[PDB]
């Protein structure tokens, strides 16, 4: 049998710590023209009320001091790069005067700022005044620092750090038992195991190659314009409901086998993409949290979120329920195969890389479940732009759910290119996804060849 | 159906759980419901057992799992922890909490809901300064203790968060006992240090953050809906420490929270008046109808809080009554008072919303109420 995985644990710090695969190809990636986005998170905080601005100052301070990762460069050379972790972050915080109606414009132009991240630290702040009682706080993010969940580790972590510095006090709170540099050395110790040859890396190496040989480049989609060389990774979206009724009774045929919502959406997609001519082999992507058992990762902020590619063989004009069985039956087994990082699987398949495309799929699902306080302030989520997209398509739903825990409709929206695709391309995606949804709620026996796709208008 | 016993009407008993006599046999398990008799199977600590070589871990440190002499052991090194002097102390640090929760009401601006922003968050925060959790870790640590008895939560994720604030503790245990400091952990460590293992001291913490949180929440609670349903009785509140203590007093009892103690088991066959509880049957005790027991009080059923206090059972009776009484007395004095000096004219703020009752937990409660002022 395969031999297991290194002990998660603080190590002692090299002096060339390594980035992670995920970190590497953010890296390489990095502003390949000056037209092109900004592969970053946004969040900004309307804060009402006596804004202790210094004490702010001193809290962005201390939430880099708690988490290396946010003060560390990554100089180098593609051969050299390493994570150069900082003593501190550099904050100042001076307001900038605005008003309401320039504010959107002037948190786009501070979200879409590019990094140079050989030299620049990962994140950037900024705080906006409207009125004396009024701000606004705005954090972006470099993705080569942190994922999703990454942003609310952030603000439960400044809101700590401001209530003591507000208080006078610097923020008395216990270390993390891990830095991201762990993490690093970590994978990095898990990856020199393809030296063993019955070492776990190599057994997952031998899963995706096999589970992945012979996929296309590209997957067939509407394109409205053909693939530029390089891309802006500009963004639309167009919203899109399933009601609640529909929503409940897929999930009846949820019980019967064994199948969650998010594998029963995955068929569906699938069902319509090869309806919309794609083939009936297919590669449906989606993006995994952290690994929820590593309890040592909960209270980090890191690049942890592992993208997490499915191949779906459609051929032979299967019922829906066809489908889903198929579905999770490459899920299950994909699903133990995850400690070899996305990123270094175009290697392992030999695969050109490009600029244009994200490789082994363009078409991303989401489908998640649904669900800070200041001292002496009401704060509030100030609405910011789409960010960067990589893919092509990226669909993002929630399931939303009654007091008694019953389905209550599914809510949500489709992401995509707009390099590729025009709204009313993505609306008629989006509606057809619906549609399919609906029908195979009703009838899962339906086949892919009875799929009605016909929009009224 | 939910049990008979946990069964609720408004703040009283529900009227089945009214019916049931002192004590008779309900499922072989006895109900007793009459104050003597409940203060009788409670107060003999020979003939009767509270424990489920034995003890699983979950339960280690448990004291309401101990038997005497482990208890009397066990109860007895927690003490330096808990001394008036140690009480004292913690009263600056309880007013500041709920102080800056006060603060919290205000900014969130009236309406409020009182017991997502006052009394889901006042007892947990008490807890850690008794225990010496770090000040500024206080609101993630809590999030831990939370997040591990959310039902609403896989088993899965609880169990996480469980572990996640248990490795907590014992990462805060060495430090304060590799150079002790003087909160709970340093006093304790100082006085009894090899005779208290590590197992002990890790488990106490744990079982007091899920003893003294849902307790004093459903209290905070209920309390405040109690005197905004009798105005009459809150100037009992505006006034000395004396009144206050009264009030509070009143209210526990006239509350009892809590539906149950642990259940007993007969260690012999136990005589009470015609019945016989023969060994190995269990017992379990009605607390809030024994706090509405006429032999108990007259008027046993109406609110007063200048009544002159009665041994009510609230807080248990015996060799496990309530470790943490004092301390829960000194928060409800400082949080109702506080609330009060804050908001002179807190009200309901729509008295035509319906009452959101807790009834999930060990611990009668509200989930939600907004109050405006
Ligand atoms: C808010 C009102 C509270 C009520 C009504 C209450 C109720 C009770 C009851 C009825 C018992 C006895 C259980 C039995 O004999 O089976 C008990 C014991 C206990 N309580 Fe409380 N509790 C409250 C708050 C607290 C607090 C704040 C703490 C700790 C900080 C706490 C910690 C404990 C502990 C450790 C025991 C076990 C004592 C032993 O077995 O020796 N409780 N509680």
């Amino acid at each position: 049998g395969a031999m297991g995985r290194p002990a998660l644990e603080a190590v002692t710090r090299p002096e060339r710590v390594p980035l992670t695969a995920r970190q590497l190809r953010a890296w390489l990636l990095a502003r390949p023209s000056e037209e092109t986005r900004g592969r970053h998170l946004s969040v900004a905080l309307r804060l009402r009320g006596r804004l202790d601005v210094a004490a702010l100052e001193a809290a962005l301070r201390d939430v880099a001091a708690r988490h290396e990762i946010l003060r560390t460069t990554f100089p180098g050379d593609a051969q050299t790069v390493h994570q150069h972790i900082h003593d501190a972050a550099p904050v100042r915080l001076t307001p900038v005067p605005a008003t309401e109606e320039d504010l959107p414009a002037r948190l786009a132009e501070r979200g879409e700022q590019l990094f140079d991240l050989t030299r620049d630290m990962p994140w950037r702040c900024e705080l906006f005044a409207l009125s004396e009682k009024e701000h606004v706080l705005s954090v972006t993010v470099h993705r080569i620092a942190a994922d999703d969940d990454s942003m609310d580790v952030f603000f439960r972590d400044l809101a700590a750090a401001y209530g003591a510095r507000r208080a006078g006090r610097a923020p008395e709170r216990a270390p993390l038992a891990l830095q991201f540099a762990d993490y690093a050395i970590w994978e990095q110790r898990l990856l020199d195991g393809e030296r063993e040859q019955d070492s776990l890396i190599n057994d997952q190496i031998t899963f995706w190659r096999n589970h992945l040989a012979g996929i296309d480049q590209e997957t067939v989609l509407p394109f409205d314009r053909a693939r530029p060389a390089i891309p802006s990774r500009r963004a639309g979206t167009v919203a899109l409901r399933l009601d609640a009724g529909p929503h409940a009774r897929l999930a009846e045929a949820v019980e019967s086998a064994g199948a969650d919502m998010p594998q029963l959406v995955q068929a569906a997609l699938a069902m319509l993409l090869t309806r919309y001519g794609a083939g009936t082999d297919l590669v449906i992507g989606t993006t995994l949290p952290r690994d929820e058992d590593l309890i040592d990762l909960e209270p980090m902020i890191g690049p942890f979120a592992r993208p997490f590619p499915v191949r779906t063989d459609l051929s032979a004009d299967p019922t829906f329920l066809e489908v889903v069985a198929r579905v999770q039956e490459a899920v299950r087994e994909a699903r133990q195969h995850l400690d070899v990082p996305f990123e270094k699987i175009p290697e392992l398949l030999a695969l050109p890389g490009s600029l244009s495309r994200h490789p082994v799929y363009q078409v991303g699902l989401q489908v998640r479940e649904e669900d800070a306080e200041l001292p002496a302030l009401r704060t509030s989520v100030e609405p910011t732009g789409v960010e960067a997209i990589e893919l092509d398509l990226a669909f993002a739903l929630t399931e939303r759910r009654n007091d008694d825990d019953d389905e209550d409709g599914i809510e949500g929206a489709l992401h995509y290119a707009a390099d590729l695709f025009d709204h009313d391309t993505a609306a008629s995606l989006a509606r057809r996804l619906v549609r399919v949804l609906e029908q195979v709620a009703e009838d899962p026996g339906r086949r892919i060849s009875d799929l009605d796709i016909l929009l009224d208008d | 159906s939910p049990p008979i016993h946990t069964r609720r009407q408004g703040f009283d008993p529900a009227d089945e759980l009214r019916a049931a006599g002192t004590l008779t046999k309900i499922s072989t398990t006895w109900l007793a419901a009459g104050h003597a008799v409940v203060r009788q199977v409670l107060g003999d600590h020979k003939r009767f057992s509270t424990r489920r070589v034995f003890r699983p871990r979950e339960l280690v440190g448990n004291l309401m799992d101990y038997d005497p002499p482990e208890h009397t052991r066990l109860r007895h090194l927690l003490t330096p922890g808990f001394t008036q002097r140690r009480m004292r102390r913690l009263a600056p640090r309880i007013e500041e909490i709920v102080t800056d929760r006060l603060d919290a009401m205000e900014q969130a601006g009236p309406p409020a809901d009182l017991i997502e922003l006052f009394a889901d968050e006042v007892p947990g925060a008490v807890l850690c300064e008794l225990i010496g959790v770090p000040r500024d870790d206080q609101a993630m640590f809590l999030q831990l203790c939370h997040r591990h008895l959310d039902a609403s939560l896989s088993a899965r994720k609880r169990a996480a968060a469980g572990e996640a604030f248990a490795r907590y503790l014992v990462a805060m245990m060495a430090r304060e006992r590799k150079d002790p400091g003087d909160g709970f952990i340093g006093s304790i460590v100082a006085e009894h240090g090899d005779t208290i293992t590590d197992e002990e001291l890790r488990g106490v913490c744990v079982q007091l953050m899920l003893a003294g949180d849902d307790n004093v929440s459903g209290m905070i609670g209920l309390g405040v809906l109690a005197l905004l349903r009798h105005p009459e009785q809150i100037a009992a509140l505006r006034g000395d420490d004396q009144s206050a203590d009264r009030a509070v007093d009143e209210l526990i009892r006239y509350l009892t929270v809590p539906y149950a103690p642990t259940p007993r088991t007969a260690v012999e066959d136990v005589m009470v008046a015609d019945q016989v509880i023969k060994e190995g049957e269990t017992v379990l005790c009605s607390l809030p109808m024994a706090n509405r027991d006429r032999a108990l009080l007259p008027d046993a059923d109406r609110l007063d809080v200048t009544r002159t206090p009665v041994p009510h059972v609230a807080f248990g009776h015996g060799i496990h009554h309530c470790l943490g009484a004092a301390l829960t007395r000194l928060q409800l004095r400082i949080a109702y008072t506080a609330l009060w000096r804050r908001f002179p004219a807190l009200q309901l703020a729509d008295p035509a919303q319906e009452i959101m009752f807790r009834t999930s937990t060990p611990a009668y409660g509200l989930t939600s109420l907004l109050v405006a002022w």
